RNA sequence: UAUAUUAAUAAUGUUAUGAAUAAUUAUUAAUAAUAAUAAACUAAGUGAACUGAAACAUCUAAGUAACUUAAGGAUAAGAAAUCAACAGAGAUAUUAUGAGUAUUGGUGAGAGAAAAUAAUAAAGGUCUAAUAAGUAUUAUGUGAAAAAAAUGUAAGAAAAUAGGAUAACAAAUUCUAAGACUAAAUACUAUUAAUAAGUAUAGUAAGUACCGUAAGGGAA
RNA sequence: UGCUGACAUGAGUAACGAAAAAAAGGUAUAAACCUUUUCACCUAAAACAUAAGGUUUAACUAUAAAAGUACGGCCCCUAAUUAAAUUGAAUAUAAAUAUAUUUAAGAUGGGAUAAUCUAUAUUAAUAUUUAUCUUAAAAUAUAUAAUUAUAUUAUAUAUUAUAUAUUUAUAUAAUAUAAACUAAUAAAGAUCAGGAAAAUUAAUGUAUACCGUAAUGUAGACCGACUCAGGUAUGUAAGUAGAGAAUAUGAAGGUGAAUUAGAUAAUUAAAGGGAAGGAACUCGGCAAAGAUAGCUCAUAAGUUAGUCAAUAAAGAGUAAUAAGAACAAAGUUGUACAACUGUUUACUAAAAACACCGCACUUUGCAGAAACGAUAAGUUUAAGUAUAAGGUGUGAACUCUGCUCCAUGCUUAAUAUAUAAAUAAAAUUAUUUAACGAUAAUUUAAUUAAAUUUAGGUAAAUAGCAGCCUUAUUAUGAGGGUUAUAAUGUAGCGAAAUUCCUUGGCCU
RNA sequence: UAAUCUUAUACUUAAUUCUUAAGUAAUAUAUAAUAUAUAUAUAUAUUAUAUAUUAUAAGAGA
């Protein structure tokens, strides 16, 4: 959010650098790592991030890149750490608490462009510029096409809300059964707000 | 069934047939063999062979005492069962077995000594001679006569050393 | 609008998509090349 | 740059600085490559629908059309784990009687053997295996309209003192699976000869002219 | 409505396909061919150069001339993309084949030298689009180092006179119209954030390959059955006048046609004018007519504050006061539908239908949802990560979106619960052997799910939102009672594009 | 968890290059012995024997 040209940020995925290593007497002994541990911009393994910190660019594996909370104004909160199991509970922006490997990359802060969601295009042409083509509602289709089509006048055909290819689009969970996320503490709030 | 050529399917094969409902309606279906990727150990190759095999052949391998015995069965049935991949492997197992059992000695140096003499002779008459041609020309010669050089030994390529 | 002018000539496209090599370098192309030959046609391809 | 490269030589020019050295001319040894190559017949995989059932789904059409793959002048099959019945035959292939016969079917439409006797047929039996196991068999899903042989998953023997064959059992009979080669009678193409109650719109042109972008259609 | 061939009738009828022609001579052979003159049409083309295409149709067989310097291809390099190509065993797949990586091919693109003309080879070493604004200063006009106004903001090469290596090059100083326009750096505004790929020196070397080149190319020379009023890419496109490539003429060029010559009946098409009325026409102002600046001022109500309205209507300034080319320029208002610009039925419907920005619901934690894959590897999603992507409905914005999950689904919790497959063991039975035995079905034996059921939630999911009696003296019912349902039509609007009765009652 | 599954990256002989083989160089792993230091155990060093010259790292896991 607050990054500006001039600030200094550093990465500690390899670990504590040499400068602090020779400064252990005045750096680690007083535990003034907290000065740099919770700072906006620098990236730490979730192991060194204190509980409750707001973080983004969250990975899944120790040798993997950040994958979660990269979009505009997105953030995640670290909830718990489990040294024995080498897993950490990371509250995630969708609201789903997910297990993540302790030594997973994490950048502190929220992501920039908070007010992106408040933007508003003014004309259809604007969208076209970004590569968004028109979407035709099923109701306007014909029966051969989207199931909702057909019928004289405006009518939904007493057909449930379905995708063109025959999949319910209203509250139907696609991921079901064996092929489910093996790592999740609590489901994301379905009602959300 | 070209997928079989890449593994040891033991003659297994796909079957195309019908499915029957209680109304006796007929619709086509395929029967695919149970293919499993397994890495077995070869004693003579001293390394783990890893190919796709069906479950039936794996059980047959267990009863026959390893891949090596499976791939070296004389009975014709086995030859048919072993696909292209099995044939090539059989060659490996058998050739390696012969090499261990039959050492070369139960010439390379001689040709090394002979080469400089012949190249000089060819250069003297204005021609040339390269090693590859030297091997090609003198590949089938059983005994190299002592025209030059000295036989300061009694080897005869037999009973090396004392 | 007016029709009938569907064939707009172009030597590059005509040769690239109906030429001899456009058919001699493919399984399906070769098949129709040999079918025309068996029928005895003089002009095998473009 | 195969009128080529490397090497050697004779000479020239010729750098280099007598010799060398490459460049060239000319000889000799070595180093290297050219896929249009048919169609039909055979075998294997996958495999429809129109149609018939006076509708239609089991069934039929049909393992046909079509696509794909491989080989030879042919290919396939072939010397019984075959038939048959208490008496016997003795490989394979094609045709006739057997026979529209047993057998089978929303017991509808329909489908339909074998034994045995004849004809063509060629010398027609003969070892090439150390005699065959995840094999026979069982359960299960498939699988030639009657007649099985095969196959997906898994379980799984015996040694001629044994094993296969029939709903099942007891007798009896017959054969030996998990190893193999095999002419001839057959199919297709081409050539020669003979015979045409065959052809001049099935009598030689031309897959041309022309139509289509193309597959393709196609005259006088 | 048979197939093929030949010949009739319609019938010497319709038609000969945007059009300006005339005389003289080639030629006592010409409307149609050639030449000369006159007239006319096209002229930001019907002209001149080109691209693609094509029976070479051309000014023709004696025929379209390239080392390169504005000459293109060829050649180097790649984009989109393509590939019987490459990778005991790259991955997958009944065959066909598909996927990923490499390699190769592929212009619609990029490629130093050059009129003071230039030299490409071998060896060796080490750049999306877009504008030039304002201040300043010089210089100029009226006024007095001050002030008002004004062309210019940067380059493009000639002449004169001087200094350098010495009449070849550079530098200096002075002189030299306006309006367009060209390529190069400069400077700088927006988000829609703007291609890929292939070095320098030193020496030596260059005997300049092949192909394109005619003419037509807004058309008689290509695609359209035709010497077809249709379709076809690029640059100049004289001047005069204009804001202008509009409109008027036309210098030069080209051109004036496989139909001609007479009267132009009724009638048809395209145009010009029309008295007195001026929509009475007609389903309906369909058609036609209507322009008092084109520059400079001025310009209301409403309103989402946007000269949106608006090019506002009327009006004013510039010679016009009877008129005299062409083009640009054609009023005001109410209502219904839709926010608006846009898209749609090639060839009868352009709209009120599609899209739209906006709103709302929902799935997916990335080893993901969605889609494709005889079916998989795998690909798009995305080199993205819940403010992202997929699906659904509504469709800018002001005031709002009341009620109910009964039914179809969705979703959470309950072993409450039946059933298929898979298995051992063990009892009766049946067939057979004389016997143990062999073969068959039957039943008992603890080990099950999803499903189903029950109870919730979910309507901006699919959906629904009733009926009778009578109470304030004459009317109605604020109100009172009645059946069952999950709910029982809230705000708003109302003879609606929703109203048959209906041309509903009243007003303009 | 060596069930499965996903992700990333030297000399010498015998048959110019390739391969086998006895010996030894260096790395890694495992066992036995010796010595040292702490509370029978842990850590380090030396000697000997055996194997390797598809692996390493991360994740899911009966
Ligand atoms: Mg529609
Ligand atoms: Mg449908
Ligand atoms: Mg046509
Ligand atoms: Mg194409
Ligand atoms: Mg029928
Ligand atoms: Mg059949
Ligand atoms: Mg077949
Ligand atoms: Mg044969
Ligand atoms: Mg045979
Ligand atoms: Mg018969
Ligand atoms: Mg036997
Ligand atoms: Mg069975
Ligand atoms: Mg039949
Ligand atoms: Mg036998
Ligand atoms: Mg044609
Ligand atoms: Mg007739
Ligand atoms: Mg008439
Ligand atoms: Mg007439
Ligand atoms: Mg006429
Ligand atoms: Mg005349
Ligand atoms: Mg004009
Ligand atoms: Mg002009
Ligand atoms: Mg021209
Ligand atoms: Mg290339
Ligand atoms: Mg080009
Ligand atoms: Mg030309
Ligand atoms: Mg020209
Ligand atoms: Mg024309
Ligand atoms: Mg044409
Ligand atoms: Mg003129
Ligand atoms: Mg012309
Ligand atoms: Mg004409
Ligand atoms: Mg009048
Ligand atoms: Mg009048
Ligand atoms: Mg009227
Ligand atoms: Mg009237
Ligand atoms: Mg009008
Ligand atoms: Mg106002
Ligand atoms: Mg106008
Ligand atoms: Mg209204
Ligand atoms: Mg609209
Ligand atoms: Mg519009
Ligand atoms: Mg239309
Ligand atoms: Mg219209
Ligand atoms: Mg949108
Ligand atoms: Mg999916
Ligand atoms: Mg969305
Ligand atoms: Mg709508
Ligand atoms: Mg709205
Ligand atoms: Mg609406
Ligand atoms: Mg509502
Ligand atoms: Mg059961």
């Amino acid at each position: 959010d607050g990054l500006r040209p001039g600030d200094v940020v550093e990465s500690f995925r390899r670990g504590i650098p040499q400068t602090l290593l020779n400064e252990m007497g005045g750096k680690v002994d007083p535990a003034i790592l907290s000065v740099k541990t919770t700072q906006r911009g620098n990236c730490l393994p979730i192991s060194m991030i204190p509980i409750g910190t707001i973080i983004h660019n969250v990975g899944i594996t120790p040798v993997g890149p950040g994958k979660f909370c990269r979009s505009a104004g997105t953030y995640a909160r670290v909830l718990a750490k489990l040294p024995e199991k080498k897993k950490a509970i990371v509250r995630l922006q969708s609201g789903e608490h997910r297990y993540v490997s302790l030594e997973a990359v994490a950048t502190i802060g929220v992501v920039s462009n908070i007010d992106h969601q408040n933007r508003s295009l003014g004309k259809a042409g604007r969208s076209r510029w970004l590569g968004i083509r028109p979407t035709v509602r099923g109701v306007a289709m014909n029966k051969c096409d989207h199931p909702h089509g057909g019928g004289r006048g405006k009518s939904k055909s007493n057909k449930l809300s379905m995708s063109p290819w025959g999949q319910l689009a209203k509250g139907y969970k696609t991921r079901r059964g064996k092929n489910q996320n093996r790592m999740k503490v609590k489901d994301r709030p379905r009602g959300k707000d | 069934f070209k997928q079989s050529n890449k593994g040891l399917y033991g003659g297994s094969f796909v079957q195309f047939g019908n499915n029957i409902s209680e109304s006796k309606a007929k619709t086509r279906k395929k029967w695919l063999p149970n293919v499993v990727k397994k890495g077995l150990w070869s004693e003579t190759l001293n390394r783990k062979i890893s190919i796709k095999m069906t479950a039936k052949v794996l059980k047959t391998i267990s009863k026959e005492g390893g891949i090596d015995n499976y791939l070296t069965k004389e009975k014709s049935a086995r030859i048919k069962e072993l696909g292209p991949t099995g044939w090539k492997l059989r060659y490996r197992v058998l050739k390696r077995k012969d090499e261990i059992e039959n050492p070369p000695h139960k010439r390379r140096r001689l040709m090394s000594f002979l080469y400089p003499l012949e190249k000089l002779e060819y250069r003297s008459v204005g021609k040339d001679l390269n090693y590859k041609k030297f091997v090609e020309l003198f590949a089938d010669v059983p005994v190299k006569d002592i025209l030059a050089r000295l036989e300061d030994h009694k080897f005869d390529l037999s009973t090396i050393t004392v | 609008k007016s029709r009938g002018n569907t064939y707009q000539p172009s030597t590059l496209k005509r040769k690239r998509t109906f030429g001899f090599l456009a058919r001699a370098k493919s399984k399906q192309g070769s098949k129709i090349l040999k079918r025309r030959k068996l029928k005895g046609r003089w002009f095998l391809s473009h």
